[PDB]
RNA sequence: AAGCUCGUAUCAGUUUUAUGAGGUAAAGCGAAUGAUUAGAGGUUCCGGGGUCGAAAUGACCUUGACCUAUUCUCAAACUUUAAAUAUGUAAGAAGUCCUUGUUACUUAAUUGAACGUGGACAUUUGAAUGAAGAGCUUUUAGUGGGCCAUUUUUGGUAAGC
RNA sequence: GAGAACAGAAAUCUCCAGUAGAACAAAAGGGUAAAAGCCCCCUUGAUUUUGAUUUUCAGUGUGAAUACAAACCAUGAAAGU
RNA sequence: GGUUGCGGCCAUAUCUACCAGAAAGCACCGUUUCCCGUCCGAUCAACUGUAGUUAAGCUGGUAAGAGCCUGACCGAGUAGUGUAGUGGGUGACCAUACGCGAAACUCAGGUGCUGCAAUCU
């Protein structure tokens, strides 16, 4: 018959990277984790009490909640035709924060520090980001670079 | 008292080791006349 | 040996930490000790971290930072000098003095040592340092052995007695004082004093001169040439609590030679390596050296 | 080739293996299509185009041989596989030129069957206590 | 050069594989006791052999460590027996050697039928002062390549002191 | 189908930016593992068949086993490396900053943790594109044999299987 | 791999190497080296109360697991577990 | 800059051989009354810092050294792949169009960085 168990398939996923197996560092019980942070899922096949279902690996989600050992995570799943709303309670150790979020909190600081000079000498923000705009005319120079034809090749073979 | 010496090994199976095998020996062995 | 490393073997080697190749820590038991109650958030915890050099004595309350420890407040034996011991600085009573020093000499810095007193009386006695109601809490710190045994009786728990007798709540057990009898599953206050003032140095000592007039010599040569006595070992110890409880803040050295100076000598004494056309031109060398076949 | 040419006038390799396991249902009312994972039925070679299957190296005079002895084996293989004339020295790499160059540098040292090459590389010690020739002054 | 890189016994180990449990062993525990003045530890089966007799756990063979002045002596009992001669074997290519004795009445001691005769081995190790840097728990390293008994080191050691004989090739 | 609350909301089978997760394709095997052809060199002082003074705890030996450096060929249930396509999250008013209230939690600690009073911030208020309006409640039909094509793919010699 | 009376291929002893090539009831896979393995010491957290949560999911039951709360205990010098 | 205690990252740090190391430090090293642990004061415990040595540990330097790390229009725009066609071919398969793009190979560079505290010709 088929299996369907709770650590199913995870043969690779719940796998110890190449010379980087054994015990953890501290640097991640040294993290701080508030309510509202935003965190990235991702299990360590070592420490299994807190570990997340293999479903969660991969995701990332705000904290909910802050205990002895562990934080709970919310993540909206998607169940049929909607999304719902899972409780997870993971530790420390599979947990990390989420680098895009935690930068943007400094453009936040940046953004709103453009302020800082803007209103302090008048003029205009001019704040959103805009895309990567089509290239503004050029004028390249010869000098030292005297267009160095090419033409294609013949056909030949190395065996 | 009765002192044991402990060993360390990890080996449960009470089994000849690899490290047995008949074949090796001698033609010759210490045979008193 | 030719069991000369194959080349697969060095490159599926995996490395301990650094400091697990020195062994010099136990990340297992660090882990153990740096956590901190996630929700308990950055409250540090605080460690008493105790070490013992061959001659010296090494006292230090350290927390954890990911860019790395961070220590509060160190002592050594090698200061008890300053407050009047100049011999026998790595003995049990040298450790309840550091013990003590640091005790003081960190919740001074802290203002919590007005309040606070630890002892001051020391009969040797089980106890912890415990709190003023209405008041604050006493500075809290946990013992880090090291690699250290854990026997009844160990130079390492002396610096602990030093330091709970110098308030700062640090938890521990009696077990492991010297005076324990696993048999009575008691504690002589008696003997654990003893060690605090060094009557084990004491009545040794005594034994010596009326045992071997010249072993005793060598043993203590120091304290002859110094005329100390026997048995004013213990007002040597009683009286350098008293100095130490007086003026526990640190007073450094006064070192001849900046860092500049100091620095531009010691590793001048270094040897500067090779540079690439200097390295393939010995090479080019050695060739011809043994390039003809013999 | 052989009776041809030779027992000791060429070097034939079979640069492929029957590694890859064939099935049978083997059909022995009936069984039918039920339960049709099929017992070992024999091994083949997989092939890609472009994949040398048979090599052959021999004396620069015997290739008519040879060739006219690959195409006596060619009709025994399904499928279209092109005959080809090596341009490197032997079942090395290395273009016939190139090879001698590295010859007459000493770079080379008759192994068993191949050939093992002098490398700017390991420890200068055993590099020159392994290639002499390329070391001493020779000629 | 050479000064604190002497060479020294690290140990003797006195070592009666007595083959069988019982009486004999108990018995032949009694003699390794009444040589170094410590008191012995026995050893049991690592597994089961019918055609030598033990079962696994059986416990068959009983030594002694010792060190220091006292095991100076008693090696020097041992080479005592073997009249001052030993062969290019018997010498470990780490620095170590060893020697056996049948009959242990054979160096000092008395009779007693109530014990009986037992043969033994003579395993004495080698080292330099500075070993204990490869056995303490803090700071464990190893030993230095220019340090550290070879076999042709203590092999012209004990033709030095001792002074004796190896032999064949 | 009936509507209800509202009225441009903050939505989106889309892109961009930032930052995650993955072990398939390919690749690799003079890298672990498991396979695999070929010689070469060295070991045995410890499997061994002789010859040589039956002599051999002495030699030259071809043969293994094993070591070392090479060579040809492989893997759905191998692997260091490792795509493409897919896939998670973020891109602010439910935001940012300043002052300082609350508490039995928490701290050596008016220290933190939450939750707030008062003050400052409204052009692009924090990417593109779209928005045919958004949000929400009730209730009930039919359906619950499917088939086909491109590509990925399993059993089978194959099949309009 | 090198060495030690009876001792042999295989008993007991010593050293050197040794990234795990061992071991951890079992299928296989993941995990683990001052351990998760081996030896020892102390023990009943295999206990008490009901709630929240992950998997299968209808986001019903069941089996299983995860993180807390409130108890009463074990252990360690302790942090802890 | 050297050294020690506690570290962060955890080979640019590991491995093998050889050299060198001022000062302080660390060390090995002396001892067994005492607490404590061993078949064995070797380990573990305590006492001296007194009797001795940098021999080792440790720190560096050497190496066309093993490994490990970084780069390159080195291989390769190869292998692989997302999209298009009433594209080619009997077919296996292949090319073109809008895009992504490896591995091995080869070559060049490198061989610990660093936070706290104490201390030192
Ligand atoms: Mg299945
Ligand atoms: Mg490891
Ligand atoms: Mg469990
Ligand atoms: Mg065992
Ligand atoms: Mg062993
Ligand atoms: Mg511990
Ligand atoms: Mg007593
Ligand atoms: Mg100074
Ligand atoms: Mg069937
Ligand atoms: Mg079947
Ligand atoms: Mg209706
Ligand atoms: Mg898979
Ligand atoms: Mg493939
Ligand atoms: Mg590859
Ligand atoms: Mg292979
Ligand atoms: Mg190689
Ligand atoms: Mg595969
Ligand atoms: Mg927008
Ligand atoms: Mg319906
Ligand atoms: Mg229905
Ligand atoms: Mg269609
Ligand atoms: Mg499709
Ligand atoms: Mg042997
Ligand atoms: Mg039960
Ligand atoms: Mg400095
Ligand atoms: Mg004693
Ligand atoms: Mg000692
Ligand atoms: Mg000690
Ligand atoms: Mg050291
Ligand atoms: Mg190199
Ligand atoms: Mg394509
Ligand atoms: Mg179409
Ligand atoms: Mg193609």
């Amino acid at each position: 018959g088929k299996s369907h168990g709770y650590r199913s398939r995870t043969r690779y996923m719940f796998q110890r990277d190449f010379r980087k197996h054994g015990a953890v560092h501290l640097s991640t019980y040294l993290k701080v984790y508030k309510v509202g942070d935003i965190v990235d899922i991702k299990a360590n096949g070592s420490i299994q009490k807190g570990m997340p279902h293999k479903f969660y690996q991969g995701k990332t989600g705000v904290v909910y909640n802050v205990t002895k050992s562990s934080v709970g995570v919310i993540i909206n799943k998607m169940v049929g035709n909607r999304y719902l709303e899972k409780r997870l309670n993971l530790r420390v150790e599979h947990i990390k924060h989420s680098k895009c979020r935690q930068e943007f909190l400094e453009r936040v600081k940046a953004n709103a520090a453009k302020r800082a000079e803007a209103k302090a000498q008048g003029v205009a923000v001019q704040l959103k980001r805009q895309p990567a705009q089509p290239r503004e005319s050029r004028i390249v120079s010869t000098e030292g670079n005297v267009p160095q034809t090419l033409a294609p090749v013949p056909y030949e073979t190395f065996i | 008292k009765e002192i044991v010496k402990s060993n360390t090994s990890s080996k449960k199976a009470d089994v000849p080791p690899p490290s047995a095998d008949p074949s090796k020996a001698r033609k010759n062995r210490p045979r008193p006349s | 040996q030719k069991d000369a490393k194959s080349s697969a073997y060095s490159s599926r080697f995996q490395t301990p930490f650094r400091r697990r190749r020195e062994g010099k820590t136990d990340y297992y038991q660090r882990k153990r000790l740096v956590t901190q109650h996630k929700a308990k958030y950055n409250t540090p915890k605080y460690r008493l971290v105790v070490r013992f050099t061959n001659k010296d004595i090494i006292c230090q309350i350290i927390s954890s930072t990911i860019t790395g420890d961070v220590v509060l407040a160190a002592a050594y034996s090698h200061e008890l000098p300053r407050y009047g011991i100049t011999h026998g600085l790595t003995n049990w009573a040298a450790a309840y003095a550091t013990g003590l020093l640091i005790a003081r000499r960190t919740l001074q810095k802290l203002g919590l040592d007005e309040t606070y007193k630890g002892v001051e009386e020391v009969e040797g006695e089980y106890e912890l340092t415990e709190a003023v109601e209405d008041g604050p809490r006493p500075f809290k710190v946990f013992l880090d052995i090291g690699l250290q045994r854990t026997t009844t009786g160990a130079r390492v728990f002396g610096a602990l007695k030093g330091a709970s007798d110098g308030g700062l709540y640090v938890p521990h057990s009696e077990n492991r004082f010297p005076g324990w009898d696993f048999e009575t599953e008691e504690i002589d206050p008696e003997l654990l004093r003893s060690y605090i003032f060094g009557g084990h140095v004491s009545q040794y000592m005594e034994e010596l001169a009326d045992d071997d007039e010249e072993r005793f010599s060598e043993l203590f040569k120091g304290y002859l040439a110094d005329d100390i006595d026997a048995d004013s070992l213990e007002d040597i110890y009683t009286s350098a609590h008293e100095a130490i409880r007086a003026d526990p803040a640190f007073k450094p050295t006064e070192k001849k030679f900046t860092k500049e100076q100091y620095a531009a000598e010691s590793k001048k004494y270094r040897q500067t390596k090779l540079s690439k056309e200097e390295r393939a031109a010995r090479v080019a060398a050695k060739i011809a050296a043994l390039a003809g076949q013999q | 080739m052989t009776t041809v040419s030779g027992r000791d006038a060429f070097h034939l390799r079979v640069r492929v293996h029957p590694f890859h396991v064939l099935r049978i249902n083997k059909m022995l009312l009936q069984q039918g299509m039920r339960g049709a994972w099929g017992k070992p039925h024999g091994l083949a070679a997989r092939v890609d185009i472009g994949q040398i299957i048979f090599s052959v190296r021999t004396k620069d005079s015997n290739k008519d041989v040879v060739v006219e002895g690959l195409r006596r084996a060619r009709y025994k293989f399904p499928g279209q596989q092109k005959i080809i004339l090596s341009k490197k020295w032997g079942f090395t790499n290395l273009d016939r030129p190139e090879y001698l160059k590295k010859r007459e540098a000493g770079e080379v040292k008759d192994d068993g069957a191949f050939v093992k090459f002098l490398s700017k590389k390991g420890s200068l010690e055993n590099n020159i206590r392994e290639f002499p020739e390329y070391f001493a002054a020779q000629a | 050069q050479n000064p604190m890189r002497d060479l020294k016994i690290e140990k003797l180990v006195l070592n009666i594989s007595v083959g069988e449990s019982g009486d004999r062993l108990t018995r032949a525990s009694k003699v390794l006791e009444q040589l170094s003045g410590q008191t012995p530890v026995q050893s049991k089966a690592r597994y089961t052999v019918r055609t030598f007799g033990i079962r696994r756990n059986e416990k068959i063979a009983v030594h002694v460590t010792v060190r220091g002045p006292k095991a100076e002596e008693i090696l020097e009992r041992g080479l005592k027996v073997k009249e001052y001669q030993l062969r290019d074997r018997n010498f470990s290519a780490t620095g170590n050697f060893g020697f056996g004795i049948d009959e242990h009445i054979d160096l000092g001691i008395k009779y007693d039928p109530s014990i009986g005769i037992f043969g033994m081995d003579f395993y004495v190790v080698m080292n330099r002062p500075g070993a204990r840097v490869t056995r303490r728990k803090r700071c464990k390293g190893t030993v230095g390549n220019s340090h550290k008994t070879t076999k042709e080191d203590t092999v012209s050691w004990f033709k030095q002191k001792y002074d004796a004989d190896v032999l064949d090739k």
